[PDB]
């Protein structure tokens, strides 16, 4: 670990420099150090986790969508002949981005979930593990099916907890539900599913809404928006 | 499809 | 290295994929590959390395004025400690900027500068040496002053090949004016000599227009304009 | 501080 000589409050320090500077491979480099130290994550330290490495698979993703797009041009009616280079650097930016996957599943296995502390950070590292699986499965084609079960189980599990521990309009339950509900539509091919998960979301954090403050209110129904948002699309 | 933003 | 096997067509396909993808580090590994293989470059393939080595460097100076920023703030008057930090990260994004200004001018000194005969790629090769010196100046304090010089330088070479053998309207020889006066005026301490540059630039380039067709003088007036908005900033 | 050429 490039990181193992470092002070875990230095680590958290630099990955709020790095934020400022967005630099956010850095971000994410100092903050798996903060991980490695083996100590559990305050909310705040858990959200630059989180932003640091949605930051660099975000730009991994969007680079390989342009290449993926390219790659299908090259082979259609859309005639001349290219050869190996679009794939072969598709392939490079998809070895990359799996790689930051399975980094941060790594630092989510050994030991974030089991040590996380209450159900906030359990179901917000669990909701991670569901992404970060799905992110695979975007650029998957075996190994898809073995990485498209373990995204179910990690979501699964979330959701479990969430309506045990969590009330129907919590943002981080609802957060859970939309990104579940996308990975049934969009990678399981389980439409219904998706529309089933995301209305019986909608509807049990609407029968709450009065009970909220102005601001809570707020936050509950942005999330209600976009379940709403994807329920149209899919409806 | 959108994910969670943010 | 790790491009010796690829053959240069290929590399700078894929220089040009990394740059649809806004992947520059990429796009500027691709670039030295190709540049590796020995063959001039191209008017086309010169500014793909221009352009690839631009936004890597670019990334490294913001995030370095954003840290120093802080940097500075830290070591202000009436300000408590927080530890070697902040000082430990600026100098490892520091270090990071000098190593890719040192890639650019090795390049330039090891293959392009002077196996370069035609005006065009002299003058651009060695404007590219003024401003990558004229990088690692603004991070200097020395050493500075030789960095300095070395930047003047390689301009002023470029200066006296552009003024003998280029038109005043040139794009290649407007820019280089450009940035030296930029130089004169940020580095070099000589606002009087980048407001002189600036002005004769300008008034010899305005005289010639009416020779260009209007692509090219669009080209030209693109670059005039910046100069003027320089000449206004400045006076 | 002073813009040098973007292109
Ligand atoms: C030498 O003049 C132009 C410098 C760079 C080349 C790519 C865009 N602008």
């Amino acid at each position: 670990g490039a990181m193992g000589s470092m002070e875990r409050a230095s680590l958290i320090q630099k990955a709020k420099l790095a934020e400022q500077a967005e630099r956010y491979e850095d971000m994410a480099a100092f903050m798996k150090g903060a991980v490695e130290k083996g100590e559990e994550l305050s909310c705040e330290e858990r959200n630059l986790l989180s932003v640091a490495y949605k930051n660099v698979v975000g730009g991994q993703r969007a680079a390989w969508r342009v290449l993926s797009s390219i790659e299908q041009k090259s082979n259609e009616e859309g005639s001349e002949e290219k050869g190996p280079e679009v794939r072969e650097y598709r392939e490079k930016v998809e070895t990359e981005l799996q790689g930051v996957c399975d980094t941060v599943l790594g630092l989510l296995d050994s030991h974030l979930i089991k040590e996380a502390g209450d159900a906030e950070s359990r179901v917000f590292y669990l909701k991670m593990k569901g992404d970060y699986y799905r992110y695979l499965a975007e650029v998957a084609t075996g190994d898809k099916k073995r990485i498209i079960d373990s995204a179910r189980s990690a979501y699964q599990e979330a959701m479990d907890i969430s309506k045990k521990e969590m009330p129907p309009t919590n943002p981080i339950r609802l957060g859970l539900a939309l990104n579940f509900s996308v990975f049934h539509y969009e990678i399981a091919n389980s439409p219904e599913e998706a529309i089933s998960l995301a209305k019986t979301t909608f509807d049990e954090a609407m029968a709450d809404l009065h009970t909220l403050s102005e601001d809570s209110y707020k936050d509950s129904t942005l999330i209600m928006q976009l379940l709403r948002d994807n329920l149209t699309l899919w409806t | 499809t959108p994910s969670l933003p943010t």
